[PDB]
Parts: structure tokens; sequence; C-alpha cells
């Protein structure tokens, strides 16, 4: 047999299916569940006793530019997955079809375009995930703002003109002094791979340049303060699977970058710059909380409650303690998992009900829809760090790490713990709470199709909660990995 | 049983060849630069055929005493 | 064969009718097809970078210049191609794009210009070959002369041409009075050292490059780019950069020049600041190219550069290229014919363009993000040539400022698209006038290449190490 | 749902079948948002075309081998179908079912099933069980983790240094495994630290 | 059940270009940090046991089994490869 | 290091500085649109002389005093007199805001083009093609722009310090049972 046979068929499949029915999302849903499938065998297929890159595969080589290298001189791009890669990848594609069925009814002017630029996002998300040099992690990094820009410009909200320009102006800006960092790094080392490039030692003078364009990168996209400015607006006044797809893995591709990065190489750099990542996370977390107290627009509560949890996955990541590390990559995840809840009840079922997100108009929502104060509630105290939730047990080792590190700043921060209960609970009381609004009329309560999307993203924070042991299978090595003790 | 992964010696072995052939794309990098900005002859760099740096001036009115080495 | 062209269409042109100027445009164009098809086997000459000097001493000839010269053909082609292809078959596309008769030899003459600048080792063949280019570009831009603003422009362009030419033949003449000669081949490790001779050097490349508008000598050639007509402006904003680049590219003259830093620097502030505020297309584009320039100015300062400056001049020439072609064929869908020679000027008229042609403005964000370098594009891949050069050598605040302009110019290159995809009311429903074919897939072509072309990069870095190491 | 049922005639009859009928948004209100100013034969009318929405007129070898001057009029007046059903359904808030044996369909109240959404069999059978296999492969994939592994080394570790515990009971073999790692060091980690001893 | 064990490599005996060793060397040293690891979680729980069986007396019938577990606990835990990889302690 | 004369340099920067406004004046001069004569050069320029002036003796003198004062050749200087020079140029707007942010801007501007080197153009002798690269070779010490499989555990030491993990000897040797 062919490959072009078989992809042929898929795309003649797919031409037919769109000529007789007008839409893609069908087509594009079955994708998303064949995608999920592909990756549950090749973690089937995959062996924990390596710390190896497995299911390599390099693109654009010399000699078979459209087809898979077998060469001795390898100068394409490089693909591959560790345990690390392989979780992420299981959240992305968990959570691309949630993106595609969040917005299935409430796009009707020019659907097929929006529904192929998420699956586009979420794709180069997973690609950018299975990278294995500098160059294509950055060409993977930065693909997705021109998709974003459009995304956000068409099909976005009152203010979605500053929020296009923003998600792409402010990126561009910090991935520049990535693309410099990456410049040197390729010209000093002639060689750009994640897999021996814990071998190249370079001298600490030129560690501690490359570290700056790498973290000011880390700091523009984690966010960390002073440069989070940009998250609110767009998470705001994005379309529903725009803010769902940022918050549970576009943020989470710069801890990853870190991991991937910046400890492997950088090493000295980064155990002589920790205590200034230490400030910015203290900060990031602390100011950001207090920050969301005084916000009106309930997505941009939202927004702003990503980034100090992410500031805590920081603490975590660099902290130089297989506890800490381990507890950002299950951050990471149940972020990943109650944040686009969270966006789902604000920016998908309140928004499509009442097109307007301003708090002063949202009281009593309990009397007249229930199960969607239900869902608040456990999302809420989910979102805040409860126990038997994956956000407690990353906190939880986040903030261990970062004590074993630094005790003051590392202790300073668990006030995390009441800021997320403050600013968090202070919404939830008065959604919940109270004689139901006058300036809303009563709508349906939430559908068979949100409640699926919710469930799913509870049963899995639920899940990794209970029992986080279930993700070390994939990540043993990677705790170990990172770690610079003599 | 229905866990096939492939072995971890196959694996480090597949793995070693890959990182082979990326320091031997390194290695032709580091050749090419130094291959380049190395002086080349007159033949290779000016003219392959009248290699003669040396120049015969004008003809009309040429003197005996005029060439020197 | 230019030649060969030139003498050839000068007859035929003078025996036939301005009806048969369009069809005389196509046959060259299929010209130029046939010739760099078959005659481009040449390029083996040149394996292992080997160099020959042709006409006594007054010609180069290796891979840098065969390559120049094969992009200088298919920019050529291209724009033939938009004069010997109606768009639309209505009076208003006949009232719009028509060719003059004469047209087609001065664009063959412009060209033979460029190839002798980018070909010359004696500075006799460099004049000669840069009043060639000049003389032909300004009756160029004055063979429109039904425009006030053509022939405006054509004699601003003419003056300030003339006195930048001065400035070169006087460097040339006390190169001369210095060391008697006419040929930089004279000049090694030794002389350099054991004479100061940067002024001249100097004063070479600047008269050089201001006739491709450089800061703060710009205003003149921005002003010229915005007031000729649109397919002048896509052929005199393009190849005479390309010609004296590479010329000054080739030849290694400004080294480590603290002038050519400082204004490189200017050059790049001024591209990405002063074309914010631009509410025309043309004025816009010309800052793009400005800045452009400047990029490519600061591998002028290398001695290793031709890699770099090949990916970016052929990435930029295919980007020009296609956005100047996509705003000529966002002419049918604008509400508002501004004039028989700029039928579109201002931005704010490609309003709700993704409503009308959704593809159309699929190219145009292509384009956009190549400008801004946005990766897996070309534009992205030609950046990083040029900062992995400059790094390699030291130009650590030019490096910071590229990507300040980098960034400042993304505004004025995405206000275009921005206002392309915005709502529009009386969007189109049904036309019957098809735009051209030919057209159509050359546009297609460009964008195809600006999106996949990184496939074979690979490939083209080991025919590069062949035939320039 | 069938292999081949695709029938030309019925579509390019049904065209002007519906064009013959008012435009879906203004039907089922007559500009005054009252169901009761549509007349009851044209509110039958657009219920028997309605329930035509939810009926197998294509099958998969009929979309993969006709031509596109057919699906786009398959299309462009399925396209009527469903937006008359939905604004019917919402309007009126009735759903039309053609009952047994009479054959006059005319909308009706009864909405506690015979409805379904087009999202429901993509994920709960091909979604949700992957997400069940994923649960049950990292809950099996755990039995592989290092602390199992290190166990049983370790023990295996004592055994080679003291096989005098095997002919031990075999209930009491696993207090003098431990008697033994609490008194010595059976870790190799000094081992690999060659250049760290002077 | 065949359970594996694999050999031990050492950063000191190897050429850093046969990635192979390079990846044994590294799987080894963070086998043995495990072992480790699995120690003291076996002191650990003689330490609970006794503590359970004892009570009052655990002062002084657990006294070694607690002194050991506090002096393995700050240098028995996982320190990473990265450090003696890149670090001759030789020089 | 060798000290900075301070006031021949600022008094060379002033005459420096004296020319350009004169230069820039007269520039104006003829450039501009409404009728001028050579009453006005001095008269209708905006404060270029002043601006000129200003800026080269704050920046010359400030630098000179910071390379003096902290004994040191070094971007910081740069920083100290893009601070002043911003002063300057933001005292002539007659708000403190402003003033503040063009100090502050310019100090950080001027700064990284001190750290950068104090240079437009290369050093290219301390650039990386013209250095030595690439892995080292015997025991050698390595210099900045080289490559290193394995480095040394004493500069380590040095270079970090002691504690959070980083010791003179392995934490697992330093702990073995003499046996
Ligand atoms: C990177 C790595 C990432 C790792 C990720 C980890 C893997 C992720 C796994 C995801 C699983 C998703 C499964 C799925 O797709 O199901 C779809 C489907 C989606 O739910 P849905 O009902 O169809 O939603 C639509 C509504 O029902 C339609 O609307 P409605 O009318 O039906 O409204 C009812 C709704 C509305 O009510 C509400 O509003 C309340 C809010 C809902 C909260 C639900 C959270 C779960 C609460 C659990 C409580 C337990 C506390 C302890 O309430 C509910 O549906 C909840 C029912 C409560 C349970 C009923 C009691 C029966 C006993 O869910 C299921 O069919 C059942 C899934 C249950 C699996 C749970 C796992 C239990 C494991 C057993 C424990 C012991 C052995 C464990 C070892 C296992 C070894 C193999
Ligand atoms: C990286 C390069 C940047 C690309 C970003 C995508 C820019 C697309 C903007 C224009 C656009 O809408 O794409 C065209 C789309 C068809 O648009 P559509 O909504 O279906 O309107 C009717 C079409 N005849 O056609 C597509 O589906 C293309 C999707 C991309
Ligand atoms: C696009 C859709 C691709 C879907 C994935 C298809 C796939 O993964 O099939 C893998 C197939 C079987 O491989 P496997 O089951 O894992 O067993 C390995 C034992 N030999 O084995 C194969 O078919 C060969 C491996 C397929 C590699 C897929 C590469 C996809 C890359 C898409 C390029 C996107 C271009 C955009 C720019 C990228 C820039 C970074
Ligand atoms: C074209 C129109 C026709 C009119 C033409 C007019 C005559 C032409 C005049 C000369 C040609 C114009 C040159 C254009 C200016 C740019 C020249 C240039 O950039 O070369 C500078 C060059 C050093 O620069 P560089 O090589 O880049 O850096 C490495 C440094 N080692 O090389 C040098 O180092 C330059 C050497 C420095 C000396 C410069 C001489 C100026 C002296 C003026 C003193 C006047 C007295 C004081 C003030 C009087 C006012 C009252
Ligand atoms: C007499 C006694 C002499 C004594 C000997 C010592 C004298 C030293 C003299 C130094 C030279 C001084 C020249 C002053 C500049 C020329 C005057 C001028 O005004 O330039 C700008 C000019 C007209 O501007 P104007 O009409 O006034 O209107 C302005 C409204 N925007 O319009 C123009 O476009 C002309 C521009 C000329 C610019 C020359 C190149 C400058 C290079 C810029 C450096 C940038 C580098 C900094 C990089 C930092 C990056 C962040
Ligand atoms: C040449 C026509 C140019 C017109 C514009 C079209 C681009 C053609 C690129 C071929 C270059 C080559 O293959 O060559 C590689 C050249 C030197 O090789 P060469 O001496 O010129 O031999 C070529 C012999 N030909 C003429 C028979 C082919 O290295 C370079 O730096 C090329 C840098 C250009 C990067 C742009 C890539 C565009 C994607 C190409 C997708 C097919
Ligand atoms: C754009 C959509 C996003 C898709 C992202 C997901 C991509 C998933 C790809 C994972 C599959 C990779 O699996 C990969 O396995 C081996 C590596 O040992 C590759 O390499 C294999 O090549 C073949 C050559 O005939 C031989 O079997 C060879 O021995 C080797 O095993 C395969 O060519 C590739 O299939
Ligand atoms: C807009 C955001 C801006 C933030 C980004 C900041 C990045 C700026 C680059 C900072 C790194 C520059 O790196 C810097 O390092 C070395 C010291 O290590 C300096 O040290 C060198 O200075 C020069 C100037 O005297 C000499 O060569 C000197 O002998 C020394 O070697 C260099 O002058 C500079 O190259
Ligand atoms: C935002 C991140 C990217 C920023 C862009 C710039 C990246 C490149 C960083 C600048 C490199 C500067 O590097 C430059 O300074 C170092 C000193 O630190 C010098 O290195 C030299 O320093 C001298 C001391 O003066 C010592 O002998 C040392 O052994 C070495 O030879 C080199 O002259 C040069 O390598």
């Amino acid at each position: 047999m062919f490959l072009t046979s078989i992809l042929l068929s898929s795309l003649y499949l797919f031409n037919r299916i769109l000529a007789w029915q007008g839409n893609v999302k069908h087509f594009y849903l079955f994708a998303s569940n064949l995608l999920l499938l592909f990756i549950v065998v090749l973690y089937i297929n995959f062996n924990t006793f390596s710390n190896s890159f497995q299911f390599n595969f390099e693109l654009f080589n010399s000699l078979n530019p459209f087809g898979l290298s077998n060469s001795d001189i390898s100068n394409g791009l490089l693909f591959g997955i560790d345990g690390l890669s392989l979780t992420f990848i299981l959240l992305t594609v968990l959570l691309i079809p949630l993106t595609l069925l969040g917005n299935w009814y409430n796009i009707n002017f020019n659907s097929n375009l929006y529904y192929t630029l998420v699956l586009a996002i979420g794709l180069v998300i997973l690609l950018n995930f299975w990278a294995l040099d500098y160059i294509s992690f950055y060409i993977l990094f930065e693909a997705t703002l021109p998709l974003l820009f459009i995304l956000i410009h068409i099909y976005g909200s009152s203010d979605s003109e500053r929020a296009s320009f923003y998600v792409l102006m402010f990126t561009l800006s910090g991935s520049l002094f990535m693309l410099l960092s990456i410049v040197v790094i390729s010209i000093v080392l002639n060689t750009t791979n994640f897999i021996n490039h814990n071998l190249f030692v370079l001298s600490l003078d030129l560690q501690t340049i490359i570290w700056l364009g790498l973290f000011i990168a880390i700091m523009v996209k984690t966010p960390l303060f002073p440069i989070h400015v940009w998250l609110p607006v767009v998470h705001s006044e994005s379309p529903l699977a725009g803010s769902m797809i940022l918050a549970g893995l576009i943020l989470k591709l710069a801890l990853y970058a870190i991991l991937r990065l910046l400890l492997p190489l950088l090493c000295e750099a980064q155990i002589l710059y920790t205590p200034m990542i230490y400030i910015i996370s203290l900060l990031t977390i602390i100011l950001t909380s207090l920050a969301t107290l005084r916000q009106i627009d309930l997505k941009v509560i939202i927004a702003y409650s990503s980034i100090s949890h992410m500031g805590i996955a920081i603490l975590g990541v660099c902290s130089n303690t297989s506890l800490g590390i381990y507890g950002s990559i299950v951050l990471g995840v149940a972020h990943g998992f109650v944040s686009p809840a969270l966006f789902l009840i604000v920016g998908g079922i309140l928004y499509d009900r009442y097109h307007i997100r301003i708090v002063n108009y949202y009281k009593g929502l309990t009397t007249y829809m229930p199960q969607l104060a239900t869902y608040i509630i456990i999302l809420s105290f989910a979102n805040i760090g409860t126990p038997l939730t994956g956000n407690f047990t990353g906190e939880f080792l986040s903030l261990q790490g970062g004590f074993i590190r630094n005790p003051i700043i590392g202790g300073i921060s668990c006030i995390s713990v009441l800021l997320a209960a403050i600013y968090q609970l202070k919404l939830t009381n008065k959604l919940t709470g109270g004689i139901s609004s006058i300036y809303m009329h009563r709508t349906n309560d939430v559908t068979i199709r949100e409640k699926f999307i919710m469930n799913i993203l509870i049963i899995s924070t639920l899940i990794i909660g209970i029992c986080p042991q279930i993700m070390y299978n994939l990540l043993y090595w990677t705790v170990n990995n990172y770690i610079y003790i003599i | 049983t229905f866990f096939h992964p492939k072995s971890r010696e196959d694996i480090l072995n597949e793995e070693a060849k890959i990182v082979q052939a990326l320091n031997n794309q390194r290695e032709l990098t580091i050749k090419m630069h130094e291959l380049k900005r190395e002086e080349k002859d007159y033949a290779h760099s000016y003219s392959p055929l009248f290699s003669d740096p040396v120049p015969q001036g004008g003809s009309i009115g040429k003197a005996p005493g005029s060439s020197r080495e | 064969m230019l030649i060969l062209a030139i003498i050839s269409l000068i007859t035929f042109v003078s025996m036939s009718k301005l009806s048969d100027n369009r069809a005389i445009i196509r046959l060259i164009n299929i010209y130029l097809i046939l010739v760099l098809v078959l005659d481009s086997f040449l390029y083996l000459l040149f394996l292992n970078n080997q160099t020959y000097t042709v006409m006594g001493e007054l010609l180069i000839f290796n891979s840098f210049t065969f390559y120049i010269d094969m992009l200088i053909y298919f920019i050529m082609i291209v724009i033939s191609s938009l004069y010997g292809y109606n768009l639309y078959n209505n009076n208003l596309y006949k009232t719009l794009f028509e060719p003059k008769k004469e047209l087609i030899i001065l664009f063959l003459i412009n060209i033979l210009g460029a190839l002798l600048i980018v070909h010359s080792n004696d500075f006799i063949t460099l004049f000669v070959a840069i009043e060639l280019q000049s003389y032909s570009i300004y009756l160029i831009t004055a063979i429109y002369n039904s425009s006030y603003k053509a022939s405006k422009a054509s004699m601003l362009y003419f003056f300030m041409g003339g006195i930048l030419s001065i400035l070169i033949a006087y460097s040339i003449n006390t190169y001369y009075s210095v060391l008697n000669s006419y040929t930089l081949h004279s000049l090694d490790s030794l002389i350099i050292n054991t004479l100061d001779l940067n002024l001249i050097l100097i004063a070479l490349s600047l008269g050089l490059l201001f006739k491709i508008g450089i800061a703060p000598l710009h205003k003149w050639l921005i002003s010229i780019y915005e007031n000729t007509p649109i397919l002048i402006t896509i052929y005199i904003s393009l190849i005479p950069k390309i010609s004296i680049l590479s010329y000054l590219v080739l030849s290694n003259i400004s080294i480590n020049s603290l002038v050519i830093s400082i204004l490189a620097i200017l050059t790049l502030l001024v591209g990405s600041v002063g074309g914010l505020l631009q509410i025309k297309i043309k004025r816009l584009l010309a800052f793009s190219g400005l800045t452009n320039a400047g990029y490519m100015m600061l591998l002028l300062l290398l001695n290793n550069n031709e890699f770099s400056y090949l990916y970016y001049i052929t990435q930029y020439s295919i980007s020009h290229l296609a956005i100047f072609m996509i705003i000529i064929f966002s002419i049918y869908y604008i509400n508002y014919i501004n004039n028989q020679y700029n039928p579109i000027i201002y931005v704010n008229q490609l309003k709700g363009l993704i409503h009308d042609n959704a593809y159309l403005v699929l190219s145009m964000a292509i384009v956009v993000f190549s400008f801004i370098g946005i990766p897996p594009l070309l534009g992205f891949f030609g950046k990083l040539n040029i900062l992995m050069s400059i790094l390699n050598n030291g130009y650590y605040f030019i490096s910071i400022v590229l990507i300040v302009a980098s960034l400042i110019s993304a505004l004025y290159y995405l206000y275009l698209l921005n206002v392309s995809i915005q709502d529009k009311n009386n969007i189109l429903i049904n036309s019957n006038e098809t735009v051209s074919s030919v057209l159509s897939y050359i546009l297609s072509s460009l964008i195809i290449l600006i999106t996949f072309g990184f496939i074979y990069n690979s490939l083209i870095i080991d025919i590069f190490n062949v035939y320039f190491n | 749902f069938a292999l081949r049922a695709y029938n030309e005639e019925k579509e390019l009859a049904l065209k002007q079948r519906l064009s013959q009928l008012p435009p879906p948004g203004k039907a089922f209100v007559t500009a005054e948002g009252e169901p009761r100013p549509a007349k009851e034969a044209e509110l039958a009318e657009l219920a028997e075309i309605a329930a035509l929405y939810k009926t197998d007129r294509v099958g998969i070898l009929d979309i993969l081998l006709l031509g596109n001057k057919h699906a786009r009029l398959y299309r462009d007046n399925t396209a009527l179908l469903k937006d008359y059903y939905y604004n019917g359904r919402r309007i009126l808030d009735k759903i039309p079912v053609k009952d047994k044996q009479t054959g006059k369909v005319t909308w009706e109240i009864k909405r506690e099933g015979a409805e379904k959404e087009d999202w429901v069999n993509q994920m709960y059978f091909l979604y949700a069980p992957s997400l069940i296999l994923l649960l049950i492969v990292m809950v099996y994939k755990s039995r592989e983790d290092i602390t199992f592994w290190a166990k049983k080394e370790l023990d295996q570790r004592v055994l080679d240094k003291h096989p005098e515990i095997n002919d031990a009971p075999e209930n009491e073999r696993d207090a003098l495994i431990v008697e033994r790692i609490i008194a010595g060091d059976y870790d190799k980690l000094a081992s690999l630290q060659k250049k760290a001893t002077p | 059940s065949e359970h594996q064990r694999p050999e031990l490599v050492s950063f000191d005996d190897i050429n850093y270009n046969d990635h192979k060793k390079v990846r044994e060397a590294q799987e080894s040293y963070t086998r043995e940090q495990f072992i480790r690891l699995e120690a003291l979680k076996t002191v650990r729980k003689a330490l609970e046991k006794c503590y359970e069986e004892s009570g009052p007396n655990h002062f002084e019938d657990c006294k070694n089994l607690a002194e050991q577990y506090l002096d393995m606990l700050p240098t028995h835990r996982l320190q990473g490869y990265l450090g003696y990889q890149r670090n001759d302690p030789s020089k | 290091f060798h000290p900075y004369n301070t006031l021949g340099l600022a008094t060379q920067s002033a005459m420096v500085g004296l020319g350009a406004g004169v230069v820039a004046a007269a520039a104006r001069n003829s450039l501009a649109t409404g009728p001028r004569n050579i009453l006005t050069t001095f008269s209708k320029s905006g404060g270029v002389v002043t601006i000129f002036t200003g800026a080269s003796i704050a920046y010359v003198f400030t630098y000179c005093s910071a390379a003096n004062l902290r004994e040191r050749k070094d971007g910081w200087n740069h920083m100290w007199a893009g601070a002043a020079t911003g002063a300057v140029l933001g005292a002539r707007t007659k708000l403190v805001p402003a003033f503040i942010g063009w100090t502050v801007l310019c100090g950080a501007a001027c700064g990284l083009f001190g750290w950068t080197g104090a240079r437009f153009n290369a050093d290219r002798k301390a650039s990386l093609e013209q250095s030595p690269k690439g892995f080292v070779q015997e025991d050698a010490h390595q210099t900045f722009w080289e490559v290193v499989h394995r480095r040394p555990l004493s500069l380590t030491v040095e270079q970090l310090g002691e504690g959070r993990g980083i010791n003179a000897v392995p934490i697992a040797t330093a702990t073995e049972a003499p046996n």
C-alpha cells in the first residue's frame, strides 16, 4: 500500500463531507478523538524504564524533505517524546475536543474558519510538545500568534482588536529575545537538540547572558510580574475556545520550556539567578491576587487567577527539588483542567445567556440556575486548592520546594492559600448568593453539553488529587533529570 | 499483556544513532565554516587561465629597463 | 540574451503599433522564461566557488552574481506579466493598466545596468552601469507623462541621483588619485592597514546607498514611490536596491565601519517609526523597504555574508512582489478609484476585503507575518540568519535595535491585515468578471513559496556549501 | 444510516416546494410574534417538511460517489429543513411526531425522548471510553514505578550478599532483609564516584 | 516478572560522545539514588513499628533507629546526575 | 584603570556641543519656512545650542566622574551619564514626571549601550569568529566562547559558592563509611 493513498482517502472523505454537509466540526471532532486514542496507544507502547526519547522522527531533511529521515547526517527538525512531553500531550489531546464542543452552537458566522483555527492551534501545541531542538520548538512556539490574532480579532468580544494586537506583540517581544538566545546557542555550539545539550558546558559569563533572554521570554509567556497585563485582556476578550486553549496549554508551554531549554542547559546560571526568580514569583503571586480583589469582570477575574498559580508553579520548578518539579507539573495539569471549566462558566454559559460580564449584574444564580451554582462552588473550591484535587497537591509540593530552596520566600508565599480563597470566594458568594438579579431574566440551566465538559474536567482533577501518584510512571526520571546538586 | 514497548537497549541504540548523526552534522558545519574563510589561490579566486598576477603593461614604447622583480 | 532582446525589441516595436505592445511583452516574458530554463545549467562553472574574470578584468562572474541575475530575471518575468496580461477585460482596467510603447525596452536596459553593476570588477564599469540604470529609471518614472505627480518625481529623481552620482565619481577619482587604479582587487591586507582609506570607501558606499533611500535621505525616494504609478513603483522600489546592495556585499568595503553602523541604526528606527502614521499604502511599503534595506545594510560589516544576503533578498523580493500584487488585485473591491495611475492610495480602502475575497486576505496575512518574521515562514529564517551573522561578528547593540525595529514595524504591517479582516456593509455577492489566470497563478506561487519554502532549507544549505564555500 | 438512500427527484421537487413557503425566521411568528397568526394548513405543512429533517436522505456510498450539483442541492435545501425545524422547536415549543398508522404529522408536546444531539455519538462512544482507557493504562503502568523495582533490587542484593537467608523459613526472610539493609549500605553510588576518592 | 538488573556505568570511565554510555550512567546514578531511598524507607518503617510496639519505651528502644533516620534523611535523597556529570571533583 | 581628566574632557565636550548646536541652528535656519535672515539663527532656534551643550557637558562630566568615583571603566558609568543627559533633556519640559521618566529611560538605554560594550561597532578581536571557539582540548582554561564536556569543581564552588546543594565534595563519597 501507499501512504498517499491513505491520506488521499481521508482528504477525499473530508471534501465530500464538506460538499454534502457544509460544516467541518463533526470531522474535526472525529479527528480529535482519534488523535486522543492514538496518543493513548502510544502511551500503551511507551517504556517507562527508559529516560531516552522515544517515537523519534525527523522532518525536512536534505535527503527527504517531504518524508522521514534515516540519514547519518541530520540537518532537519527533530521530534520525539519523553514522559514530560507525554504528560502535556495527554492534556492537550484531552482538551482539544472540549474546546471544539464548547463553541458548538454559539458560532453562527464563518463557523468553519473558527473550527479550523482552533484545531490548528491545538495541533501546533501538540507538535510543540513533540519538539527536540530549539528551532522546531521556536517555530511551533511562535506559529500560534497569527492564528490567535485572527481568531480573537474576527470572533472576539467588544475590545477584540486590542486583545489581538496584545497577544501578538507582547509574545513576539519576549520571543525575539528568546530567538537571540537560541541564535547564540546555535553559533556557539553548532548544534540545537534537546538530547545532548546537557553535555555542553558553557562558560558562566555566557550562560548568564543566554539565561536573560530565555527568562524574558518565560516572563512574558508565563506570565510574571511586571509583564502580566496582556493576560486579562486576551483571556477576557477572546472566544471561549481561545481562552480555554490559552490558559490550559499555552501558559504551560512556558513551564515545559523552563524544564526543557533552561535547566538542562544553563545549570550554573540558573543556580546563580533563581533568587531573582523567587522575587518575581512572590510579587506575581501576592500583587496579582490583590489586584484580582478589585476587578469587575468575571472572565478577567479568572484570567488574573491563572497568574498566581503559575507563579507558584514557577516557585516549584525553580526549586532544585524533585518534589517541587512534580508539584509544578501537577499544577500545570490540574490548572489546565480547572481553569477552562471556570472559563466555560463565565464565557460560554453566562456570556451566552446574557452577553455581559460585569459582576454588578450577577447575583443569586442559585434560585433558577442551581446546577450551575453547584458547579461554581466545586470549581471555585478546586481552584483555591482544596485537598483531593490536584491543585492542592501541586501547590503543596511547589511550596515545599520553595521552602527548601529559600525558607523565607517560600514561607511568605504560603499566603497564596488565603488570597486565592479571598478573590475566588468573593465572586462565588455574590454569584451564588442573594436574591436573583433584577437586571437578568430567567434562562435555562446548564445543558447536557456544558455539563459533560465540566464533569470531564472535574473527574480528571479529582482523580489526580485523590491519587496523584498515577502520573509518576512518566515523571520519575524527570524529577531527577533537572536537579543540580553535588 | 497488551503492553509491548520497545526494549531499553533498542531505544538507547536508536537514540545513539540519532545523536551520532547530529554530531556529524555539527562537525560538518564546523568544517564548512573553516573551509570558507580560508585563503584561496589566485586561480580559484580571480583567473584560472591567466594565472599570473604580474601586470605586463603597454607595448608601444616599451623601454628596456622597465621590468622589475 | 538581454542585448539580443533589446536590439530585437527596438526594431520590432518601431515596426509595430500600440495595439501590439502587450503581446510584445508576453513574447519577451516567454523569452526570459526560456532563457532561465535552458541556460541556467551554467551554475556548474562555479563549482567550489570558482570565480572568473571577463572582458579583460572588467567583469567578475561567481555564484553570487549568477544567483542575483537569475533573481533579476524572475523579477522581470513577474513585472512583465503584470503589464502583458489584463487583470479584467473591462474598460476600467484598459484605462488604468496599459503599457506604453517604450516601457519594455527601458525595463530591459535597466536590467542590463543592474547586472553590470553586480558583475562589475572595475569602477569604470560600475559607473557606466550605475548611469545606465539611473537614466533608464528616470525615464521609467517619466514615461507616464500625463501624470503631474510622475513628471515631478521624474525631475526630483534626476537631480538627486545626479548629485549622488557626482559623489560616486568623486570617490572613484580620489581612489585613483591615491592608488592609481580603478580596481578593488588592488587592495589587500597590507594596503588597507598601511593606507588610511576609509573616507574614500565610505564616500563610495554612501553615494551608492543614498540612491536606495538610506536615511537621512529617504523622504525623496519615498515621495517618488508614492507619486509614481503602482506598476512602476513595484519595479523602481526593488531592482535598484538588489543591484546596489549586491555590489556592496560582494565588494567588502565597510567591514567594521562606525558610520555605516550609525546610519543603519538610523534607517531601522526611521523605517519603523515613520511608517506608523502613514495612511497611504505605498508610503507604508516604502518605509518597509527602508527598514529591510537597514537589515541588509547590517551585513555590510561582516566579511562572510553571502548566505544571509541571498536568503533575505530573495524572500524580500518575493514578499514585495506578493504584497504589491495583492494591492493590485484589491482594486476590484475598493468602492472609490482615486486616479488613473494610483487607483488605490489609502489603507482604509481595503476595509472589508475578507467578505469579498477571503483567500486574498489569507495571502495578505501570510505576507504580513513573513514581513513581521513569524515562523515557519521565510522572513523568520531571513532574520535568523542575519542575527546569526551579526552576533557571530560582535554587533550586540545593533541586534537589540533590530529586535525593536522588528516589533515597531509590525504595527504598520498589521494595519493592513486589521483593516482587511474588518466587517463591511455592502459586500459582494456575485460578479461575472473573473481575474486573470496567469496573474492569479503567479501570486499563488509566490504565497506558496513564502509558506512552504522552509522545507528545502537543508537542501539549499547543502548546495550553498558546494557552490559558495 | 442507510447505504444508498439518495433520490434526486424528491430534492429537486423539494426546492421550490420550500420556496413557496415563507422564510424560516418569519414563518412561525407572522411579524406579530404569535403562533396563532400562522394558518393551520400552513402549520401542518411546516410540520411535515420539518419532520423531513430527521430522515435518512443520503448514505455513505452516495456522498462518496455523486457529483457536486446534487450535493449542493441536498445541502441548500437541507439547511432550510434544519432552520424550519429548530425555529418551530423554539417558537412553538413543540416537535413534530408522526404517529404510527395515521399519515398526518403535527407539532406536539412530547419531549421526554425521541430527540438526540449530533455530538453525542462522537463523544460518548469515542472520547469517554478513550479516557477510561487512559485511566486504566495509568493505573496499570503505575505498577512499573521505580519504587517497586528498587525494593526488589535491594532485596536481591541482600540475598546475593547473604544467601543464608533463603533457607530460613519463608515468612521470616523479610525481617532479615530489613536487618541487613539497616546494617549495611547496598547502594552503589560512591561506586560510581571514582574521581572523588582522592 | 522478569525483573531487570541493568549494568552500572560511571561518568568517570566513559567518553561523552558515546551517548549510550552517557544515558546508562545517568540511569545508573538515578537508580542507585532510588535504592538509597528504599533503604531510608526501610529504616523509617522499622522506626514506626518499634514506636508503635514500645510506646513510652520508644525513647530507649528506638534510639539508634531514630538517630539513623535523621542521619540518613539529609543524604539519602534525590540529588540529580548533572552535578557530577558536569563537574570533575579531581580538579 | 587610568583616571579620566574630567574638566578637560568636559571643556572639549562643551566646545563640541556648541559647534554642533551652531551647525544645527544654521541648518534649521536654512530649512525653515517663514521669513528668516542671519538674525534668526539664535532667536528662532528651539534651544538647539543649549540642548547640545547641556547634553554634552552632562554626559562627559557624569561619565568621567562615575568612572573616577567607582574607580572602574564599565557600563554603569554610561547609565549615569544617560541619567544626567535625560535629566537635562527633561528639565526642558517643565513637568516632574516627564523629567523622571526621561532620566530613568535614557539612563537604562545608555546603560544598555554601555553594557553591550559602549559601541555601535564591533570589537572584532573579541567576537566569536576571531576568538578561540569549540571544545577545549587538554585540561586548558575554558575561555568565554569555548565549550567543555566536564568542568572543574573548584571552579564551580568559587563561581557559585558553597551551600544550597553545591559542595566541595559529593555527598555520597563524603558520607561513605571508611570501609
Ligand atoms: C557629492 C556632492 C558634491 C560635493 C562634494 C564635496 C566634497 C566631498 C567631501 C568628501 C566626501 C564626502 C564624504 C561623506 C561623509 C562621510 C565620510 C565617512 O563616513 O568616512 C569616514 C571614515 C571613517 O569612518 P569608518 O571607516 O566607518 O570607521 C572606522 C574608523 N576607524 O574616514 C575618516 O576617518 C574621515 C577622516 C576624518 C577627517 C574629516 C575631515 C573634516 C575636517 C573639517 C575641519 C573643519 C575645521 C573646523 C570647523 C570649521 C567650521 C567653522
Ligand atoms: C562649527 C564648529 C564645528 C566644531 C567641530 C565639532 C562640531 C561637531 C558637529 C557634529 C555634527 C552636528 C550636526 C547636527 C545635526 C544636523 C542638524 C539637524 O538639525 O539635523 C536634522 C535636520 C533638520 O531638522 P529640522 O529642520 O531642524 O526639523 C526637525 C523637526 N523634526 O534634518 C536632517 O535630516 C539632517 C540629518 C543629519 C543627520 C546626520 C547623521 C546623524 C546620525 C544619527 C545617530 C543615531 C545613533 C544613535 C543610536 C541609538 C539607538 C537607540
Ligand atoms: C535561482 C532562481 C531564484 C528565483 C527565486 C526562486 C527561488 C529558487 C531557490 C533555488 C535556489 C537553489 O537551488 O540554489 C541554492 C543557492 C545557490 O545555488 P546555485 O548556485 O544558485 O545553483 C542553483 C541551480 N539552479 C538554478 C539550477 C537551481 O543558494 C541559496 O542561497 C538560495 C537561497 C534562496 C532561499 C529561498 C528558498 C525558496 C524556496 C524554494 C522552493 C522550491
Ligand atoms: C499535525 C498533526 C499533529 C500530529 C502530531 C502527532 C505525531 C505523532 C507521530 C508519532 C509516531 C512516530 O513513530 C515513528 O516510529 C519510528 C521511530 O522508531 C519511526 O522510524 C521508523 O522508520 C521505519 C522506516 O521504514 C522503520 O520502522 C525504522 O526502523 C523506524 O522504526 C517511524 O517512521 C515513525 O512512525
Ligand atoms: C530592551 C530590553 C533590553 C534587555 C536585554 C539586555 C541584553 C543586553 C546584552 C547584555 C550582555 C552583553 O555582554 C557584555 O558582556 C561582557 C561581560 O560579560 C562585556 O565585557 C566586555 O566589554 C567590552 C567593553 O569594554 C570589552 O570587550 C571588555 O574587555 C569586556 O570583555 C561586553 O561588553 C558585553 O558583550
Ligand atoms: C538577551 C541575550 C542576548 C544578548 C545578545 C548578546 C549575546 C552575546 C553576549 C556578549 C559576549 C561578550 O563577550 C565578550 O566579553 C568577554 C568577557 O566577558 C570576553 O572574554 C574574555 O574576557 C577576558 C577579560 O577581559 C578574559 O581573558 C576571558 O578569558 C576572555 O578571553 C570576550 O572579549 C568576549 O567574549
